[PDB]
């Protein structure tokens, strides 16, 4: 094995894996991972088109090598929780928000 | 004005002072 | 005054940084020296918006 | 002959799709308003950085280092049928021409060819790479904007210094551009096609512009950048002693001294000659805290000091500022 | 070695320069590079002295070794530009001033 | 409570560092602790400034 001579070119072979659709995942799609659903898209990309992004730069949609089909991306639902409660001396009883 | 006259007069890299309008 | 602060770096002049050190460790040089008068920065523009 | 390019020469920067939306880029791209060697030859050409080409039949191109086969070259021949890019080290003549089953010229990559219209073509060489943009849009260049989108990457890996074209003998004319790297601002439509660009150095609309990060401005006063006064010349003095210091005295010795006999040499009042260090003999792991020993022509300071002692080889490394 | 604030007496080997006057270069020195206008100064120095300072910690009077004189370090002027502009519906015409 | 913080260290303890490991990495120590000392300090100045 001769290296860092010359870019490189025989890279080992890389598996993969089945399709996947409206469920966040750890998504790797061609060296590109991060957090997001697959659902279907709407949008139209251009045959030189990987992927997108947006003004916050961050990737919305994706293009599986697999299929001409294109999967937005976006991340798993979050919030902040909160506690509804009254006086300890009061009532035991709480009531749990989501925000 | 005398008055504001003595009020003068008694008043005394990379960073620069911008003029006021 | 700051100008003159070493900020833990070998030499305060960065023009002395840039002929004297190699791309290697100027890069850590100047990674403390900008960080070092950036903060400084943020405290000086802090204290003028107060 | 000589002919001012309005607009035209703009290529995606990268594969990334974007949706009505600025991105400001920072890439090797060609500046507006520039002019561009209009060729009518019915030699060779300078390569700095980038091929932007335009014709409105010819077909080939000659890449590579020194031309001949002291090094590696690549070819690129096109016909109705397909494409070939062949590199290796070719020889090549002076001037070139094709006839079309004959080849009076002297890894492979056969994909679909790159077939009044207007095939323009941009070359880049960056990275170990290279790469080909190209849109033929039918139509003094013609009044109008279009993009360049990429094509398949070459990995060859070698620099480019001169390259050179080909004439297809059944001729015409084409542009030679140039490029260098500056910062451009792209407007991307809803679809995501690049529609507009404006420069960032130009009249101080244009830089308005980059700086605001958008296409309309409103009245009012913009702080954009610098105007920093520039010099023109420099200027070095140093001191008329020539005293020739005494390296080969604390470095051409039969004995140095004991490790804890680390004698004293007081070096001062001259010039220092850094030029003969390498001379000597092959050193061994030469690193360099606080200064590097490259920019050693360039410094004057004062009484340096020159330790002489011996070790066992696996203690250079404890040689140093901090070691136990 | 040692940057302290000494006259320096090992250079490395560079070539001399004649002066230049009322037009603002770059410079280097005894170690010491930055970039200022050379001019003949109102200063004066004890024979023992190589460079002078101010109050921003920095270099504004050197001495050339080369013939015993007094020299001025100090940067030309610099300043940021500024775009005067109407309404982009309106004309095309831009002005320019200098801080 | 800021002073019981690690900071990315070994230990909170100045004199504890010193006592135990060699001034080349207890000066990267001592800096980070004194530097996270120092964003407390100015974190706390600019509370106590609003």
């Amino acid at each position: 094995f001769e290296l860092l001579h010359a870019p490189a070119t025989v890279c080992g072979p890389k598996k993969s894996t089945n399709l996947v659709k409206n469920k966040c995942v750890n998504f790797n799609f061609n060296g590109l991972t991060g957090t997001g659903v697959l659902t279907e898209s709407n949008k139209k990309f251009l045959p030189f088109q990987q992927f997108g992004r947006d003004i916050a730069d961050t990737t919305d949609a994706v293009r599986d090598p697999q299929t001409l089909e294109i999967l937005d991306i976006t991340p798993c639902s979050f919030g902040g929780v909160s506690v509804i409660t009254p006086g300890t001396n009061t009532s035991n009883q709480v009531a749990v928000l989501y925000q | 004005s005398p008055i504001e006259d003595l009020l003068f007069n008694k008043v005394t890299n990379g960073l620069t002072v911008l003029p006021p309008l | 005054k700051q100008l003159s602060s070493k900020f833990g770096a070998i030499s305060s002049v960065l023009n002395d940084i840039l002929s004297r050190l190699d791309p290697p460790e100027a890069e850590v040089q100047i990674d403390r020296l900008i960080t070092g008068r950036l903060q400084s920065l943020q405290t000086y523009v802090t204290q003028q918006l107060i | 002959s000589y002919t001012n390019s309005f607009t035209r020469g703009v290529y995606y920067p990268d594969k990334v799709f974007r949706s009505s939306v600025l991105h400001s880029t920072q890439d090797l791209f060609l500046p507006f308003f520039s002019n561009v060697t209009w060729f009518h030859a019915i030699p060779v050409l300078p390569f700095n950085d980038g091929v932007y080409f335009a014709s409105t039949i010819i077909r080939g191109w000659i890449f590579g280092t020194t031309l001949d086969s002291k090094t590696q070259s690549l070819l690129i021949v096109n016909n109705a049928t397909n494409v070939v890019i062949k590199v290796c080290e070719f020889q090549f003549c002076n001037d070139p021409f094709l006839d079309e089953s004959e080849f009076r010229v002297y890894f492979e990559y056969v994909s679909q060819p790159f077939l009044k219209n207007l095939r323009e073509f941009v070359f880049k060489n960056i990275d170990g790479y290279f790469k080909i943009y190209s849109k033929h849009t039918p139509i003094d260049l013609p009044q109008g904007f279009s993009a360049l989108e990429p094509l398949v990457d070459l990995p060859i890996g070698i620099n480019i210094t001169r390259f050179q074209t080909l004439l297809a003998l059944h001729a015409a004319a084409y542009y030679v551009g140039y490029l260098q790297p500056r910062t451009f601002l792209l407007k991307y439509n809803e679809n995501g096609t690049i529609t507009d660009a404006v420069d960032c150095a130009l009249d101080p609309l244009s830089e308005t512009k980059c700086t605001l990060k958008s296409f309309t401005v409103e009245k009012g006063i913009y702080q954009t950048s610098n105007f920093r006064v520039q010099p023109t010349e420099s200027i070095v003095r140093f001191p008329n002693i020539t005293n020739l210091c005494p390296f080969d005295e604390v470095f051409n010795a039969t004995r140095f001294a004991s490790v804890y006999a680390w004698n004293r040499k007081r070096i001062s009042n001259c010039v220092a000659d850094y030029s003969v260090l390498y001379n000597f003999a092959p050193f061994f792991a030469f690193k360099c805290y606080g200064v590097s020993p490259t920019k050693l022509n360039d410094l004057c300071f004062t009484n340096v000091y020159a330790d002489s002692f011996v070790i066992r080889g696996n203690e250079v490394s404890q040689i140093a500022p901090g070691q136990t």
